[PDB]
RNA sequence: AGGUGAAAUUCUUGGAUUUAUUGAAGACUAACUACUGCGAAAGCAUUUGCCAAGGACGUUUUCAUUAAUCAAGAACGAAAGUUAGGGGAUCGAAGAUGAUCAGAUACCGUCGUAGUCUUAACCAUAAACUAUGCCGACUAGGGAUCGGGUGGUGUUUUUUUAAUGACCCACUCGGCACCUUACGAGAAAUCAAAGUCUUUGGGUUCUGGGGGGAGUAUGGUCGCAAGGCUGAAACUUAAAGGAAUU
């Protein structure tokens, strides 16, 4: 609850003691109760498995990846999200991989990822339609709702305050080096206005 | 007892490329273009600029001392023009006439399996 | 007989929210509430619980999927893609 | 005007005449 | 293709459908072949082959689910596995491997 | 004034033990420091060259080849293979009007784990008594030929590990096995085999190469 | 008035074919309508070639060719003089 | 380096263009390709597998008038366009621009959103062309070709023969067409149908009635929209138009 992705309680035999360990994954789209999950360097190539990235060939899709292997998952965790293996530097074993945001990172090829995409994707397409349907979304996240715009407040409350009209008054873009108290608006905005396009940087 | 090279010549319009490699090419040596031995832009692919291009290139054959070369003429190709530019058969008969000894020519203009729609629009270049 | 000429399941929302959001909400209100087939059980009896969680009513076998469909376009191709790459690694 | 752009004309005129009516009742 | 070789047994020969019934035909050496829908579970699969191991018969694994097999045996319900008792006039028993 | 040619080396290469003229030529690298070496930088490369110069006569004007170097080997390198090709000129010299053209491809593993794919191509021909000016085939023949050309090529490999067959092609042979398999369906004037290349970057398993 | 039975050019039995692009200007023309001509340039130049087989290795041998099949849109195929206006009767040949 | 009549906008020593060795993505299917094929049309071209469908031929098979053409009512319907997902390599309405020009947000150059691919919905128009309704009958020669059948001491194929399969030769039915020539038709251009018509009737559906106003108005109706379908009048004019000649 609170998360748009579905979880997956998976259990393993503890190899140093007679008991079981229930590790909690984020379910990739396609895994199901009763499925067998393989977890290691020599694990094979099917969705749901979790492998070091030097193993999987150029072009795989993985998720909940580690920036430093052993951090137990930091990337591509949201519903419908994933990353792509794009290249291997084998000597100095690091793998370059492209992310949801379009960025490209180079992470130690020993990093563990989970084959496939995170389940529950497509959640954002349906409108919320009812203000209360958002009240309920955020009642299981945090007190981040609703936002009242600064231009409605008095100047004692917000740099966008005051005025006999409702105007920001001065440029709403703030330079990254502003001090906390000032950073209300479009911080370090390298542009503004209407785009048309998308990512893949260089 | 003679060694060879790889000419990878690229005879476009508006320019002419002569560029000799190792048979690998991961190490290659001293390109000259068609615009380095003349500066006009309306005279960049002219045969007179292809002779000048083979001149300062073969002259750099024995820069650490080698002799001979193989040839690969390639026009613009790809999606565009598929036919050798002007300074092609000029820049070759130059280094033939320039004592460097050659043989085994091939045409490696990249020709598609009819793909990737081409510049110019549907009514063409209307001049 | 026929109750709504166009509004179907979104008839609950009345006239509120604007004709086009109800039509977007509609499309996925159907997918979300549709009964699907079970890959293992064969029986057309899997429908969604929470988002991305799809349980066959009998046979009780749960699988993860899209938030509103049992299977997305993306997963179906990435499934047909690692299986593409898997086949050169194994052979 | 040739036909295709004379048609584009009386498509604009036919449609501005169509919308001026809506301002009234 | 090979779908088609079955509908001749139905008028010609005799058969039974289902786990609880074909698992008898195997306990009697009288099922001359069984056919298993692809979507049937492997636990039931593994155990149904053991009987063929004892009943002295080999089995053809079907390429469709219990649904596609039913339409193939010409019925309107899921079918996990079918057993041929007498092919009568049918080509199936030569047409294997 | 750097002149990165005097300050850089010049080596040699054998590729095979198959044919006669196993040695090539040379190139440079910034002379081999503690790493940045010709040992580390060098031999991630391979080559491209023709065939008649391999085996002498000029019935062989065609045929480029690839050559994958594996490991640094003592002021030399022995480079196995990363495939081969044809000539972008002589193909165009065949495909003429008023005749059908057939073309079949296949991919096969080698029993070790090294895998590859190879193509083939043929044309129709007029019988000696033809007056029909075009010699076309019936598209049933064409796929009945495509099906049985493919059956001919895979008959060889996978009873092959990475090297095992590599031996076999050179003398322009399988063109007769296609011929005895296809001079009952349609005449067929040109048969050849244009392009191969390797795909698997598998367990290198050093002990393989030294056979050559 | 109709000018040619083959109105544009050489299509009766199809209603549609896929178009090809002019090698000069990139105009789109349906393949059957286009005017195709083979360019099989010898790879050497006018004369310019005896100078090479001196610089040649190999008892001379060489002499391969180029092969581009040329498709011309009608506008360019007339500017380029590839094709000229025939008389009203001169207009039916192959 | 680019590009061009000629240039400029663009990139490049965090090294472009060129070369190599790997890889990824998305489109497209060259050359073979044609007075060749298939489909009701719009259209349809790499491979193989599965799903049904189809004409021609052959038939000493069966039914037996079940048929032809069609208000109403339906199915499909290029490209673009709409909505929402995916996808976005390329080219590229708009836009950005650099030239040119008297001006030139035009033709040229370089970028570039939508779009271009796709799924699920719409949309129903193209010079949707053969500007030629469909069914049927008859009225000229010719040689080609695609598919099918028959025929033949005919040429090539060896398995061990033959049988096929490829080619030649006659015929044949059915096509895509083509050449000749009109007796006939016609204003002519031209037509084997546009012939078999003042010697005017085989069956049938749809459309037109001088040129504009006008596919406008109004009503209706389909569409989310763009728009589609139906569709006047007041008024106005001695012409506007076709084919051929000089
Ligand atoms: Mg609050
Ligand atoms: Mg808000
Ligand atoms: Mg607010
Ligand atoms: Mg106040
Ligand atoms: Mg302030
Ligand atoms: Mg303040
Ligand atoms: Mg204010
Ligand atoms: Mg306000
Ligand atoms: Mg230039
Ligand atoms: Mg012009
Ligand atoms: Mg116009
Ligand atoms: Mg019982
Ligand atoms: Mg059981
Ligand atoms: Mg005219
Ligand atoms: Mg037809
Ligand atoms: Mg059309
Ligand atoms: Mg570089
Ligand atoms: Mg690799
Ligand atoms: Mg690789
Ligand atoms: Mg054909
Ligand atoms: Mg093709
Ligand atoms: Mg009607
Ligand atoms: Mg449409
Ligand atoms: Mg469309
Ligand atoms: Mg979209
Ligand atoms: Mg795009
Ligand atoms: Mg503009
Ligand atoms: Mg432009
Ligand atoms: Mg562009
Ligand atoms: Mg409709
Ligand atoms: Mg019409
Ligand atoms: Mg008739
Ligand atoms: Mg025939
Ligand atoms: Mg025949
Ligand atoms: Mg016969
Ligand atoms: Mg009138
Ligand atoms: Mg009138
Ligand atoms: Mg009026
Ligand atoms: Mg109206
Ligand atoms: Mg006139
Ligand atoms: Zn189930
Ligand atoms: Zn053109």
């Amino acid at each position: 609850s609170g998360r748009g992705a579905p979880l997956a309680k998976v259990v393993f035999r503890d190899p140093y003691k007679y008991r079981l360990r229930e590790e909690i994954f984020i379910a990739n789209e396609g895994v199901h109760t009763g499925q067998f999950i393989y977890a290691g360097k020599k694990a094979s190539l099917n969705v749901g498995n979790v492998l070091p990235l030097g193993s999987v060939p150029e072009g795989t899709i993985v998720s909940n990846v580690e920036e430093k292997p052993g951090d137990r998952g930091a990337l591509a965790r949201a519903s419908g999200n994933y990353v792509i293996i794009i290249g291997h530097n084998p000597d100095e074993n690091k793998t370059r991989v492209r992310l949801p945001s379009g960025a490209k990172k180079v992470i130690s090829s020993d990093a563990r990822g989970v084959i496939g995409v995170i389940a529950g994707g497509g959640r954002v397409d349906k409108p919320l339609l009812k203000a209360g349907r958002a009240f309920h979304k955020y009642r299981l996240k945090r007190n981040s709702w609703p936002k009242t715009r600064g231009v409605a407040m008095n100047p004692v409350d917000h740099p966008h305050g005051g005025g006999n009209h409702q105007h920001i008054g001065k440029a709403s873009t703030i330079s990254r080096g502003a001090v906390s108290g000032q950073k209300a608006g479009l911080i370090a905005a390298r542009r503004t206005g209407l785009l048309r396009g998308s990512q893949k940087t260089q | 007892s003679q060694v060879f090279g790889v000419a990878r010549i690229y005879a476009s319009f508006n320019d002419t490329f002569v560029h000799v490699t190792d048979l690998s090419g991961k190490e290659t040596i001293a390109r000259v273009t068609g615009g380095m031995k003349v500066k006009a832009d309306r005279d960049e692919s002219s045969p007179y600029a292809a002779m000048l291009a083979a001149q300062d290139v073969a002259a750099k054959c024995k820069e650490v001392g080698i002799t001979a070369v193989h040839v690969k003429i390639r026009a613009t190709g790809g999606t565009r023009t598929k036919t050798p530019g002007p300074g092609g058969q000029a820049a070759l008969r130059a280094l033939a006439r320039s004592g460097l000894r050659i043989g085994r020519i091939e045409d490696v203009t990249p020709v598609p399996s009819d793909s990737t729609r081409k510049k110019g629009g549907r009514r063409g270049r209307r001049l | 007989a026929k109750r709504t000429k166009k509004v179907g399941i979104t008839g609950k929302y009345g006239v509120r929210y604007g004709s086009s959001l109800r039509r977007q909400v509609k499309k996925l209100e159907i997918q979300q509430h549709a009964r699907y087939d079970c890959s293992f059980c064969g029986k057309k009896t899997v429908k969604r619980g929470a988002a991305g969680i799809w349980t066959c009513s009998c046979c009780k076998k749960t699988v993860a999927g899209g938030a509103y469909t049992v299977s997305t376009a993306a997963a179906a191709t990435v499934r047909s893609t690692i299986r593409r790459l898997r086949e050169m690694v194994e052979a | 005007m040739r036909a295709k752009w004379r048609k584009k004309r009386t498509r604009r005129l036919k449609r501005k005449r169509r919308k001026v009516r809506a301002r009234s009742k | 293709s090979i779908n088609q070789k079955l509908a001749l047994v139905i008028k010609s020969g005799k058969y039974t459908l289902g786990y609880k019934s074909t698992v008898k035909s195997l306990r009697q050496g009288k099922s001359k072949l069984i056919i298993i829908a692809a979507n049937t579970p492997v636990l039931r699969k593994s155990e149904l082959e053991y009987y063929a191991m004892l009943s002295k018969t080999k089995v053809y694994y079907f390429q469709g689910g219990n649904n596609e097999l039913g339409t193939a045996v010409g019925k309107l319900f899921r079918v996990g596995v079918v057993s041929i008792l007498e092919a009568g006039d049918s080509d199936i028993l030569t047409t294997l491997a | 004034v750097v002149d990165p040619f005097t300050r850089k080396e010049w080596f040699d290469i054998k590729a095979p033990s198959t044919f006669e003229n196993r040695n090539v030529g040379k190139t440079l690298v910034n002379k081999s420091t503690g790493l940045k070496s010709a040992s580390d930088a060098l031999k991630g490369r391979v080559v491209e060259v023709c065939l008649a110069d391999l085996q002498g006569s000029e019935d062989h004007s065609f045929r480029k080849i690839k050559l994958r170097v594996d490991e640094v080997q003592g002021k030399n390198l022995l480079t196995n293979f990363h495939g081969m090709d044809f000539t972008t000129d002589k193909l165009r010299s065949m495909v003429r009007k008023w005749q059908t053209l057939i073309e079949a491809n296949v991919t096969v593993k080698t029993s070790d784990d090294y895998v590859l794919r190879i193509f083939a191509i043929a044309f129709t021909r007029k019988q000696a008594n033809q007056v029909k000016r075009h010699s076309y085939a019936q598209s049933s023949h064409i796929r009945a030929i495509r099906k049985v050309i493919s059956e001919i090529l895979t008959k060889e490999v996978q009873g092959s590990t990475l090297a095992q067959l590599t031996s076999k092609l050179i003398p322009e042979v399988i063109n007769k096995e296609i011929e005895n398999a296809t001079k009952d369906i349609f005449p067929l004037q040109n048969i050849h085999v244009r392009k191969v290349k390797l795909l698997k970057q598998p367990k290198f398993d050093v002990g393989a190469l030294m056979a050559l | 008035p109709k000018k040619r039975a083959s109105n544009g050019r050489n299509k009766k039995g199809r209603g549609h074919v896929k178009p090809v692009r002019c090698v000069n200007c990139s105009k789109s023309i349906p393949k059957d309508k286009a005017i195709k001509r083979m360019a099989i340039r010898n790879i050497v130049e006018a004369a310019a070639v005896r100078d090479l087989s001196e610089a040649s290795v190999y008892p001379e041998y060489a002499l391969p060719k180029t092969y581009n099949k040329l498709h011309y849109c009608v506008s360019c195929a007339i500017h380029a003089r590839i094709v000229r206006v025939r008389s009203r009767e001169d207009r039916k040949n192959r």
